RNA sequence: GCCAGGCUGUCUCCACCCGAGACUCAGUGAAAUUGAACUCGCUGUGAAGAUGCAGUGUACCCGCGGCAAGAUCUGCCGUGGGCGCUGGAGAACUGAGGGGGGCUGCUCCUAGUACGAGAGGACCGGAGUGGACGCAUCACUGGUGUUCGGGUUGUCAUGCCAAUGGCACUGCCCGGUAGCUAAAUGCGGAAGAGAUAAGUGCUGAAAGCAUCUAAGCACGAAACUUGCCCCGAGAUGAGUUCUCCCUGACCCUUUAAGGGUCCUGAAGGAACGUUGAAGACGACGACGUUGAUAGGCCGGGUGUGUAAGCGCAGCGAUGCGUUGAGCUAACCGGUACUAAUGAACCGUGAGGCUUAACCU
RNA sequence: CACAGGUGGUCAGGUAGAGAAUACCAAGGCGCUUGAGAGAACUCGGGUGAAGGAACUAGGCAAAAUGGUGCC
RNA sequence: GUGAAGAGGGAAACAACCCAGACCGCCAGCUAAGGUCCCAAAGUCAUGGUUAAGUGGGAAACGCGGAAGAU
RNA sequence: CCCGGCGAGGGGAGUGAAAAAGAACCUGAAACCGUGUACGUACAAGCAGUGGGAGCACGCUUAGGCGUGUGACUGCGUACC
């Protein structure tokens, strides 16, 4: 689960470090989402070179949550801290093609298909 | 159709072969039987009164131990009433098991909820009254584990009323 | 809340009332008869039985833990000599309480408690 | 009371080893993957264990791509496979809620020895 | 003067715990205000928002805790004492009426389907899954859990070491029994039904055409109400059903819904105790020796973590086997060991008059 | 008013302490003049807490984090 | 002309609207304004006409329409 | 003399015309506080009164419908300066 202005650890290549939350989606009048739900992120700092420059503006998605996600049999999933990875509303494919860390099992929505072949460690 | 009173005990989870936790409250459904039968001719609706539990000689009053021995069973912990749907009618001592709910898959629970002192406006309204000991209803519940020999029910999620205390389990009417 | 919990409030320093509860048992130990108030009552024997229970059992580590719920080195040496002999072949309810009416000072309820023997 | 006493107990199965938190130990996991299902082994140390009935559960911890991720897995469930202790510890701690901040040598742990 | 960063319930959302008030028991106890009060809502008028004027409706009398729309009063929620439902009493319900909400996104098959030259492209509202509200719950995720356990600095005390207890915010922390908890999980916005606007229609002229209508005469919007739950016979119109109890005597008068005396004291309740996941006080639930209602005890479980002592090693810190040991409040199954005694009080002794049908 | 307020100078121990500050004790003085009750909402003084440290508020105003020695 | 300094009855209430100027008492009769279904005292009285919309029981200019009025 | 606490206060006896004169001491009213007596009130809406008014108790001409104590209901009634 995730709050409005919350940091996310980046689990990707793109060079990012730290990412602040401005905007949460996912529901009109919703209060936090959660690690399957789409999140408006921004970046406080980026490498001296590359395809992200500080101050941008665009959507992402949790892939680990601090206080993690429930299971069916009551087993939960709980994470050191809160990774997220960013994503585009156009080209959803992440730049990113290394994920660090493991990823839980509810990554098998539609346009996740293309994120389960990454990451290997689970 | 008809409903049958039973008493809280607890609530665990049940593990199914798949792999997947459900939580389960557990009921104790004594034998409800039926002391008297209410109808249209006489009582202006058709109703069966259902009674469980024992009570001590005692502490039973004269007039329900008259009722009682009119209906031909000892004396139960209550007294309860259920509407008939229109179906088969039952007789007196007429003793009814967990059978009924053995083929429903929904049922509702009725309930007193824990009750509560004074609750302020922003704990009532999110004026400050009386909380719990309250009648409430929960319905659309499935049933997951009827044990018949045993006076078992397991019924899913959470329904009112804590450890003790006595609810009513009817056949779920939306559907 | 108000729902399955054990303690009356006694309303005081949780300390303090450690302090009152064993000048109480104290007393009723030294004395073997008390005449307090039923509210302090029931709760001094609830914490007095487990005592001279555990003083029915005789060893360095029961005297130690008697001890130091007690501080009292006479009232240590009082157990395990009388009182556990005495009460050996019962098990638990070694207190009685009887009403003796309301206090007159403030009307307050107040009884006496003592031991089942109580003498001989 | 009796009865939900024998309800939890008439689902126990007297495989699970006694293993002393902080101990390093490996579980067996049923996965679903497609339309068939496979075992997933998962390697950490246990953390804290908390016995209630059947709803046994400890947390079990590992370093991943130099994260460390928690999970906690049900003493009894259908899910658990087996768990087998493949390195043994000692620690005069029941939880080790401790060493989430520690790392290196700081985080290892000294063997038993009994 | 400014910038970058770490840093707490200021907040999403607050949840729990420790103390003094808030409530009861025994006593002391003043004020501001005060013409008198048997101190209701709506409509109209009025020196102009009427508790007091005209019309209309509701409301048994009197108390306790707050929400402050105007804490004396009006008003609201919850809960109490008295009273009547006509002999009394204990239970179960029908129900005149009353509380409220009927929200909403994504995907799946339907289906790249009908239709459509092609382009384009559903009705579907059937299934699964989110968001916000309410209700329910603590097994799960955790928070709290100063009443449980362990680590540790200073100081005092137990004649001293060891070992213990108090104080220093719970002295500072690490975990956590039970209860409560949301950030955790179960369910609901029904389906169907009635009346429906627009609209869709069988035959159909007056006025050999035509037309939703003149004659025969049919469906239908997420709009409205039932259907969904909860309170409810103080509904004084005071309801319906079941069961239990009383089956004595005498005297007087102003001679009748009369009065009085001896005996009787039924069922039930209250009175007091254990008390509760019931409670501010009331009230409510289980029990009161013919018993598991509270405490303690046995065993288990949870929690904490290898207690003290013993003998070995290091001339010392300390470790080793005893010892997965000691302790463990609120959890579970038993145990009368302790506390709920025998009792007293109220509540009565056949139930008012008239009418109509029955056997007499 | 036996009120919660002000009233001038002196006597100045031990432990761990740079310290007459800080915490417990020595001799000495006291438990302070309403007590007891289940311990509701609510008010006041505090403690802990998952996603955060400033997204409530005009406002970092309360609270909270560190609080030193020598060197690389 | 009224109130000021005049009551009473009617207009549902009402001080300037209509009748009407209270010496006091009486369980008497007759009238002014206003009424004669009830509330509430009086005709559910008669004759000749309008009304199908509760217009009566709120409304102008204008071609029955105009017409929308106060929890 | 007794109750009371070896108090305060009270109850008897006596003195005292009188103690309905007891040191709070001639005469002792209303506001205020209590008991008893008779009546009305727990389905009933507003300056709380005025006429009608059955009923509920007492004494009277021993009925002859009289007065006192209350006023269920009813028409009217928007305090003083």
């Amino acid at each position: 689960m995730i709050q409005e202005q919350t940091m996310l650890n980046v689990a990707d290549n793109s060079g990012a470090r730290r990412v602040m939350c401005i905007k949460v989606l996912g529901g009109s009048h919703r209060r936090y989402a959660g690690v399957g739900d789409i999140i408006k992120i921004t970046i406080k700092e980026a490498i001296p070179r590359g395809k992200v420059k500080k101050g941008d503006v665009l959507k992402a998605v949790v892939v680990r949550t601090k206080k993690g996600v429930r299971r069916p049999d009551g087993s939960v999933i709980r994470f050191d801290g809160n990774a997220c990875v960013l994503l585009n509303n156009n080209s959803e494919q992440p730049i990113g093609t290394r994920i660090f860390g493991p990823v839980t099992r509810e990554l098998r929505s539609e346009k996740f298909m293309k994120i389960i072949s990454l990451a290997p460690e689970v | 159709m008809i409903g049958l009173v039973g008493k809280k005990v607890g609530m665990t989870r049940i593990f199914t072969e798949d792999g997947v936790s459900i939580p389960v409250t557990v009921i104790e459904v004594e034998a409800n039987r039926v002391t008297q039968v209410k109808d249209l001719a006489n009582d202006g609706y058709r109703a069966i009164q259902v009674t469980t539990g024992a009570k001590k000689a005692n502490r039973v009053t004269k007039p329900e131990a008259g009722h009682f021995a009119k209906a031909g069973v000892e004396a139960g912990r209550g007294l309860w009433e259920f509407r008939l749907a229109e179906g088969e009618e039952f007789t007196v001592g007429q003793s009814i098991s967990v059978e009924l709910f053995a083929d429903v898959k929904k049922v509702d629970v009725t309930g007193t909820s824990k009750g509560k002192g004074f609750a302020g406006t922003v704990k009532r309204w999110n004026m400050a009254g009386q909380m719990g000991n309250e009648r409430v209803t929960v319905q659309s519940l499935d049933v997951v584990r009827v044990d018949a020999e045993r006076n078992l029910l397991l019924v899913k999620g959470a329904v009112p009323g804590a450890t003790g205390s006595d609810l009513i389990v009817k056949p779920a009417v939306k559907a | 809340m108000r729902h399955r919990k054990s303690g009356r409030q006694l309303n005081r320093n949780s300390s303090h009332r450690q302090a009152m509860f064993r000048n109480m048992a104290g007393s009723l130990v030294r004395h073997e008869i008390i005449k307090t108030t039923l509210p302090k009552a029931k709760e001094l024997r609830r914490v007095v039985e487990p005592l001279i229970t555990l003083a029915k059992t005789d060893s360095v580590a029961n005297r130690r833990l008697a001890f130091a719920r007690t501080r009292d080195n006479e009232i240590v040496a009082k157990l395990f000599n009388e009182l556990g002999p005495r009460f050996a072949s019962r098990a638990g309810g070694y207190t009685r309480i009887l009403k003796c009416g309301f206090r007159a000072g403030d009307n307050a309820p107040m009884a006496y408690i003592e031991l089942v023997d109580r003498s001989e | 009371s009796n009865i939900i006493k024998q309800l939890e107990q008439e689902q126990m199965k007297q495989d699970v080893p006694s293993f002393r938190p902080g101990d390093t130990v490996e579980v067996k996991v049923w996965v679903v993957e497609g339309s068939k299902k496979r075992l997933q082994a998962f390697e950490g140390v246990v953390i804290a264990i908390r016995n209630r009935g059947l709803h046994s559960a400890f947390t079990v911890r590992k370093i991943s791509n130099g994260e460390g991720v928690e999970r906690v897995f049900q003493t009894h469930s259908p899910v658990v496979d087996s768990i087998s202790v493949k390195r043994r510890g000692a620690v005069r701690k029941a939880k080790l809620y401790y060493l989430r901040e520690r790392t290196g040598k700081a985080a290892r742990i000294k063997e038993r020895l009994n």
